[PDB]
């Protein structure tokens, strides 16, 4: 029924220590809440601030301002509309550059 | 000389008092389940002066408040940057708000699930308490009626 969410990283999925990074989730129109999982069952965000990026699809975005060493590996995504969730997303790899 | 006066106006202060030791007991039972579960709930992780900045209030409906405020305090302890609790910590919370759902997947937004379950809480209080507000009203009233209108019946007799 929903579309599957994707899951992209800006600047990019390679990050030197201490900089910064935003993750982006995407899904279709008329999303409510946008939820960013960083193992899933214990550790997550999530966001109602869900702006319109084309006429089809809405995207959320969430931020780390220092990444540290454990900030690195799996996130993805998932969004909730009313009254189902979707389905998780493909993964993301953050790797963190000592330099 | 008739002691119908004197019974009505002695079932009549049985009345209110027994209406109002068993509105104290009664809406000071409901928060005991209130602070009994906020504990339960794991929520005195997430805020540390909870248990007192609700009991402090008196009326355990105004728990409700505090909604926001969880909501902020779970994103900032649990949330993807990594978290201050322990992992474990922070599977338990999300399951107890409903928010994660125990075999894993996704309960609720978060926006929907922190004042769901405390409009909860307060609905299983107002029945416990409205349960100990009518028995301690009750036990009350015949108590207080029974002893006045044995006092009232000694003092007919001199």
């Amino acid at each position: 029924d929903l579309p599957r969410p994707s899951i992209s990283a800006e600047p990019g999925t390679v990050i030197p220590l201490g900089s910064h990074v935003t993750f982006v989730c995407r899904g279709p129109v008329g999303v409510q809440t946008f939820r960013l999982e960083r193992e899933s069952r214990s550790l997550y965000s999530d966001t109602e601030d869900v702006s319109q990026t084309s006429p089809s699809e809405s995207e959320a975005r969430f931020r780390i301002d220092s990444v540290s060493e454990g900030n690195a590996g799996p996130y993805r995504c998932i969004y909730y509309k009313p009254p189902k969730w979707s389905e998780q997303s493909d993964y993301l790899e953050l790797l963190v550059k000592e330099a | 000389v008739w002691k119908a006066a004197a019974i009505k106006a002695a079932t009549e202060y049985a009345l209110t008092e027994g209406a109002a030791k068993g509105l104290a007991a009664g809406n000071a039972h409901g928060m005991n389940i209130v602070i009994y579960h906020l504990k339960e709930l794991l929520i005195d992780k997430l805020v540390p002066n909870i248990c007192k900045t609700v009991s402090s209030t008196g009326d355990y409906t105004r728990v409700i408040n505090f909604s926001k405020l969880i909501i902020q305090k779970r994103g900032a302890m649990c949330g993807a940057d990594g978290g201050t609790l322990s992992k474990d910590m922070c599977t338990q919370i999300n399951i107890n708000l409903g928010t994660v759902l125990r075999n894993g997947k996704a309960n609720l937004p978060d926006k929907e699930a922190v004042p769901k379950v405390l409009n909860r809480l307060v609905s299983q209080a107002d029945k416990a308490a409205n349960e100990v507000a009518k028995d301690t009203s009750q036990s009350v009233a015949v108590k207080i009626t029974e002893q006045q209108t044995a006092a009232i019946n000694a003092t007919y007799t001199s």
